[PDB]
């Protein structure tokens, strides 16, 4: 690229683009370039110099050529690099909401069509019928029957009979009209009543089916949202996201802060989030008793612990290994996904209570059936508290996930995509801190931490000097207001 | 904003054309559309109007005659026989042919000239135009999944009362042949939303602003596989600001594409109503002549939801979601309310790439600165209502 | 039996590939320069720089065979898929004046050097005698030894977007449309 | 409860689709009783053809030397170009003496309609020259052709070839984000020639494109630079016996108009980096100067 220019062929605009988007991060190099520099045609859409225009003399006599254009045009295929066309990711329930949408659109027009045209046929018949029959003999019309359309009775025509006898009985009611016409009448008017009686259970039907599938379509992230948790709820995924965290604020542009995430800005959230463990755990059943019992007090007495909660009913830095790390970052993932309902909790239930059924719906049987009518409304209670009373059933498994997932997206409406998997998040919670108790390593760090918490050179040396040396630590900061609490990743640079 | 008077062209030929099965584009919408519009009550501050099929000669004031005399000649029975031209101008391959092809092209451009002749005379401060919005087409082209360009038609019959046209593209699919035919002028400012990926124009890039007396003059945006509302409001009120601060036109063509909402065949953007709304009321908030046309939609509910709500907004009055009973009561959504619901996908678009954008498109605006013509023949075409409140 | 097409000259045929294919250009039908003007002046040039023993003889005599050659099998080796359509229409517009159809005028030195790289094909698959395959190989060298000379002013580097003497015209949507159609 | 299967309305329309119920009935009281293959031999493509009896292959219409518009038919049937001397001393001798001037060109001349006409495609000694050329699948020029949640980026953030991570070049930001809040998670593109790591906020790109030409990154020579004026569209690489050469000799005001291989008929000459930094430097003093 330096060379380019000083073979003079590279310009200057040209060299300075380079330049500016070569390095950029740093601008005493731009100023060291401006002390002593000196200082459209698109991928497509590209010129035609003799293309097939310029034809004044079909009608198009003036302001054809003015602002127009002929000669600067382009095609799909060219911008497209002759690559066909991508088209857009779906699944089975969009591309079958897209099939009912579009054959009760087939009838809706087939049966509007059928009632244009018995209409302009009925003024047709009127206006022969309201005088004598000398002039009904002779009634030679050109094609179009009077109205500005010139082919939908033919359209028609050739959809209710046969190919080739429509373009004789169009033929013969174009030259032989008031011979044919009441029959055509009875036959075309016969048909919209059996296609009528038809669509008053088919239109039933196919807005019954909707009314479940719909929902679902709408939904584009909570469809793969459990194989998501399975591939990214892993270890190595939790120790990248930090390392490329802490990697952002390195030199060539540290800090010692590596995040400044996880904000904690309620208290509640421990209250419910107990109460949601409390439950899961009194109804696991792979677990001991006894254990049960440890888990339980262990959980207690930690959330107790770290935060400023009391346990009303059912500078200080810690650092931390892999395990216990990877604990308080699910831990915050759960209170973020918690607070994402919560921070939007108002206007939802404000728009859910002041919701009202339109009274036109209430006459032909137009409710929902077997979607939502067990109680699984959120009307009338808190939105919050009925969706974890929700979840709580959905753990206690006499209700089925699917209509967990429907409730989750109708009544917040495809707003809570991240509780959709709130059972196994904290069932992964739940057997990922059973590690804590299975080993004894981190029984020991767990006992460091308690010692450390109530009321710092030597903690650098005995959280380093008591493990094996080439293992993860990490680094958490708990502040005494706000709960802004901020976790620094060090490893193998203290040594 | 301020009081403005509406016009709004409908044809009921327009809503019983079927391109085809399978087929997501589609003049269905139209119809519904206008059914929806009055069953509202919304006649009271409007009037109804008629499209005249587009006469021949002036038809082929964008087009080829070939081409025109084509379509006029086209139908299913002798298509096969029509290789060449259906080849030649994607028309058959991509998009089938059908019963009354020629009279859809000639109702449409026929409302586009109607609507421009309406901005022509000055009666009416705003035309609205859904019948039409045929808008990938270009001279001797069906591409981009369409078979008009009746919007360039229609801007170029009100170049003579409008000398500065401004045009906005706000659906994916956007506008190939509205910002090719006005490339090399000044005249008209074509600007266009739509995402980088492959589509059916296929066109749109950041650098193609323009070339001669047009140059810096079309703007185009790329944007991602979805936009947030805020995002979207933050990428369309500082553009469309600068551009009503320094190019100075005196109207305003809004495409009421649909293809832009929650959910539809080839569509891939996220805005709710709100999101939809902002981009026609924010063209509106300026008072300037205004011409609102609608071609997109791939999903009836969605397009007609948003259809509804622009014919309710752009009359300064307050659109309720409740739908009242027509023929089609039994087909927008199990709760029956005029409401798009925005969907839990991501939002790809960052804040720094809108930025890296916004300095870039600054950066480049900051250097600039036929017997039948002008007519408005038509008819009223509301002497009958064909209200269905009985069922 | 394979001549020595120079390196430059198979870059100069794979640029027009590139431009024929994907870049989808043409080459200009009213090219300003034809396989006329390039033999006019090859005897206008190569006359006077050697003595005269008779080889100007078979020198013309190729050239004349070179002529007839260009004629018939342009349509049958040329006209990559994208050109089909603009050799009928130049046929059109040629019979409608009633004029012969004698294409060789038409294409410029672009089709010239693709008939030269396309002997070998063809040449070995017919009962052709190698005495006189050796000394047209040696004269078709020299041929393309004059073209390298003649390269920059015959085959120069532009294209068709900001001028219209880069010998060639891009095509457009209908035309690519219906070229690679049929 | 659905239940879709119990109700069909076999009566009329069924499935978007119809049924034969509409050609079912035919009483009216209105006249009131009064071989060939998918490819092709001249282009290898697929597409209209016409039916052939004396040969078991296809042509298109527009494929001919006598190219024919397919609305307009021939008389009769048409036949290929070698297919009219199919059902028909030698006439080479007589055919060399019949005409005069065309003598070394006569036996080339005869051989035209025996047979058929065909696209042209590159000999087997003038693609190969240039590596960085390939044949297409149907004739194409190859030179470098070929919504979900955040989990795209640990699939782009991670290649697995060393287990590190790749960092962008404009900004020394991978930006992974977190599982928690992943707006702040960028995709990042990397190159097909060098790997550069790359946002797609840094460059204006906003999409992946997998199908065509691949991606390049803005860190190389351009390709069609213009300074009435130059389009350099380099001199390619030659790997036919090491053809190139490399000559270094001069480096000095060598004027070799870009096409360098650094090193620490078509000549790819070698240049150095010393060599670049002192022209660079004498362009720099002149400019100044000027």
């Amino acid at each position: 690229i330096l060379n380019l220019y000083s073979q003079d062929i590279l310009d200057l605009d040209d060299l300075v683009e380079k330049v500016d988007f070569y390095l950029g991060s740093n601008k005493e190099l731009f100023t060291w370039f401006k002390n002593f520099v000196g200082y459209a045609f698109g991928p497509s859409y590209k010129r035609l110099p003799k293309s097939d225009t310029f034809m004044p003399c079909s009608g198009r006599d003036d302001m054809c050529w003015e602002v127009l254009n002929d000669e600067w045009v382009g095609h799909p295929v060219w911008a497209s690099e002759d690559s066909g066309f991508i088209a857009h990711r779906k699944n089975q329930y969009e591309e079958t909401l897209f099939k009912i949408e579009e054959e009760r659109h087939e009838y809706d027009f087939y049966i509007e069509s059928n009632l244009r045209t018995i209409q302009c046929l009925e003024t047709i018949v009127n206006k022969i019928e309201n005088m004598t029959e000398n002039e009904k003999a002779n009634f030679k019309l050109p094609p179009g029957l009077g109205h500005t359309s010139m082919t939908i009775y033919k359209k028609v025509i050739r959809k209710v009979y046969d190919k080739e006898r429509g373009f004789e009985i169009i033929d013969a009611l174009h030259e032989h009209p008031a011979v044919t016409a009441p029959v055509v009448l009875k036959r075309l008017k016969q048909k919209d009543e059996e296609w009528r009686r038809a669509q008053r259970e088919w239109n039933k039907v196919w807005r019954e089916l909707e009314q479940k599938v719909f929902f679902k379509s709408l939904d584009h992230l909570g469809l793969t949202f459990k194989q998501a948790d399975k591939k990214l709820l892993t270890t190595k995924q939790l120790i990248s996201e930090i390392s490329s965290i802490k990697v952002d604020q390195t030199n060539k542009k540290p800090k010692p802060k590596s995040q400044l995430d996880f904000d904690f800005p309620d208290k509640n959230i421990f209250y419910d989030i107990l109460c949601l463990a409390d439950t899961f755990i009194t109804h696991t059943t792979a677990y001991s008793n006894p254990d049960k019992e440890r888990l339980k007090d262990l959980l207690k007495y930690f959330i107790s612990l770290f935060f400023s909660i009391s346990f009303e009913k059912i500078i200080f830095n810690l650092f931390a290994n892999t395990n216990i790390y990877i604990f308080f970052r699910h831990w915050t993932t759960i209170y973020e996904r918690l607070l994402e309902i919560k921070q939007m909790n108002e206007r939802v239930t404000k728009e859910i209570n002041t919701r009202s059924t339109v009274t036109f719906a209430k006459d032909l049987d137009l409710l929902s059936s077997q979607l939502s009518e067990m109680g699984l409304d959120f009307v009338g209670e808190d939105a919050y508290k009925q969706v974890l009373r929700l979840s709580r059933r959905l753990i206690n498994g006499d209700l089925e996930h699917q209509w967990f997932e429907e409730s989750l997206r109708q009544a917040y409406n495809n707003k809570a995509f991240k509780l959709y998997t709130i059972d196994k998040v904290t069932q992964s919670l739940v057997k990922h801190a059973h590690t804590l108790m299975t080993d004894a390593k981190t029984a020991e760090i767990m006992a460091l931490f308690v010692k450390d918490r109530n009321a710092q050179i030597i903690y650098r040396l005995q959280v380093r000097s008591h493990m094996s040396n080439t293992e993860n630590m990490f680094r958490i900061e708990f502040d005494k207001r706000t709960l802004h609490v901020s976790i620094q990743y060090i490893a193998l640079d203290d040594l | 904003s301020d009081k403005r008077r509406v016009a709004y062209f409908y044809d009921a030929d327009v809503g019983n054309y079927a391109y085809g099965a399978g087929h997501p584009m589609k003049p269905h919408r139209i119809r519904m559309a206008h059914s929806l519009i009055m069953n509202y009550g919304l006649y009271k501050k409007m009037e109804i109007y008629r499209a005249k099929p587009a006469t021949k000669q002036e038809m082929c004031q964008f087009h080829t005659d070939e081409y025109i005399d084509f379509l006029s000649r086209v139908t299913p029975d002798n298509l096969e026989m029509f290789k060449r031209e259906s080849v030649k101008f994607n028309v058959g391959d991509d998009c089938p042919v059908f019963d009354g092809l020629y009279e859809y092209c000639s109702i449409s451009g026929g409302g586009s000239m109607e609507g421009a002749a309406r901005l022509n005379r000055g009666k009416c401060d705003v035309a609205v135009n859904y019948a039409g919005g045929l808008h990938h087409a270009k001279k001797s082209e069906a591409s981009g999944f369409c078979y008009l360009n009746d919007i360039v038609l229609g801007i170029i019959e009100l170049l003579r009362y409008h000398p500065r046209v401004l045009y906005i593209d706000i659906d994916v699919h956007h506008g190939d042949g509205v910002e090719e035919a006005f490339y090399t002028t000044d005249r008209v400012m074509t600007c266009s939303f739509h995402k980088y990926g492959e589509f059916f124009p296929g066109t749109g890039e950041l650098r193609d602003i323009g070339v001669g007396a047009g140059k810096n003059y079309a703007v185009n945006v790329p944007l991602r596989d979805g936009i947030d509302d805020a995002t979207y409001r933050s990428v369309f009120e500082p553009v469309i600001k600068k551009i009503m601060e320094w190019y100075q036109p005196s109207a305003v063509v809004l495409q009421c594409g649909g293809d832009s909402l929650s959910g539809d065949r080839l569509g891939c953007f996220n805005l709710s109503m709100e999101g939809h709304a902002n981009c026609v009321n924010y063209v509106k908030s300026f008072g300037i002549p205004m011409m609102v046309v609608g071609g997109g939609g791939y999903t009836m509910r969605n397009v007609a939801r948003t259809w509804c709500f622009e014919t309710g907004l752009l009359n300064n009055v307050v659109l309720d979601k409740d739908l009242p009973y027509n023929e089609y009561y039994e087909y927008y959504g199990p709760d029956y309310k005029l409401s798009v619901r925005p969907s839990n996908m991501f939002n790809v678009n960052t804040p720094e790439y809108l930025d890296k954008v916004m300095t870039n498109i600054f950066a480049n605006l900051e250097n600039t600165k036929e017997e039948d013509s002008a007519e408005a023949k038509d008819t009223k075409g509301g002497s009958q209502y064909a209200r269905d409140l009985h069922v | 039996i394979s001549l020595q097409i120079p390196i430059k000259l198979k870059s100069v045929l794979v640029d027009d590939w590139e431009y024929v294919t994907k870049d989808k250009k043409i080459c200009r039908l009213p090219a300003d320069v034809t396989v006329e003007m390039v033999l006019n002046k090859y005897e206008h040039e190569v006359s006077q720089e050697l003595e005269s023993p008779g080889s100007q003889s078979q020198l013309s005599e190729y050239c004349a065979g070179l002529k007839l050659y260009f004629d018939k099998c342009l349509g049958n080796m040329l006209l990559y898929r994208l050109e089909r359509l603009q050799y009928d229409e130049l046929l059109k517009k040629s019979s409608k004046d009633q004029k012969p159809l004698v294409p060789i005028r038409i294409y410029g030195a672009i089709h010239l050097l693709r008939l030269i790289s396309v002997l070998p094909e063809l040449i070995s698959s017919t009962t052709m005698d190698l005495q006189s395959c050796q000394l047209l190989i040696k004269q078709t060298e020299d041929f393309l030894v004059w073209l390298l000379m003649h390269v920059d002013e015959y085959f120069n580097d532009k294209d068709p977007n900001r001028s219209d003497d880069a010998l060639y015209v891009n095509t457009s949507s209908q035309y690519e449309g219906v070229a690679l159609g049929m | 409860k659905k239940r879709p299967k119990r109700l069909s309305s076999q009566n009329v329309n069924y499935d978007l689709k119809r049924r034969k119920i509409i050609t079912s009935e035919g009483i009216e009281r209105s006249f009131k009783n009064e071989e060939n293959e998918d490819f092709c031999s001249a282009c290898n493509q697929s597409g209209s053809f016409l039916c052939c009896d004396t040969c078991p292959k296809s042509f298109h219409f527009l494929c001919l030397d006598p190219p024919i518009d397919p609305n307009n038919l021939p008389k009769g049937d048409w036949h290929c170009n070698e297919c009219k001397f199919k059902i028909f001393k030698k006439i080479e001798s007589n055919f060399i003496k019949q005409n005069n001037n065309v003598k070394i060109f006569a036996k080339l001349l005869f051989n035209i309609d025996s047979h058929n006409p065909k696209q042209f495609q590159l000999p087997n000694y003038i693609k190969e020259t240039f590596p960085a050329v390939k044949t297409g699948s149907r004739g194409q020029y190859s030179d470098e052709n070929d919504t979900k949640l955040d989990s795209y980026n640990p699939d782009t953030h991670i290649d697995s070839n060393s287990g590190k991570f790749l960092i962008c070049y404009k900004c020394n930001q991978t930006r992974l984000g977190s599982w928690s809040h992943p707006e702040n998670s960028r995709l990042i593109m990397t190159c097909d020639y060098c790997q550069t790591p790359w946002h797609l906020d840094c460059v204006p790109r906003a999409s992946f494109k997998n199908l065509g030409s691949k991606w390049k990154c803005p860190l190389h020579s351009p390709t069609k630079v213009y300074k009435n004026y130059k389009v350099w569209k380099k001199q390619r690489l030659i790997n036919k016996k090491n053809q190139l050469y490399y000559e270094p000799l001069q480096k000095i005001g060598y004027q070799n108009n870009g096409n360098i291989q650094i090193i620490p008929d078509f000549k790819i000459t070698q240049i150095d980096e010393n060599s670049i930094k002192y022209d660079f430097f004498d362009k720099i003093y002149k400019s100044k100067m000027v």
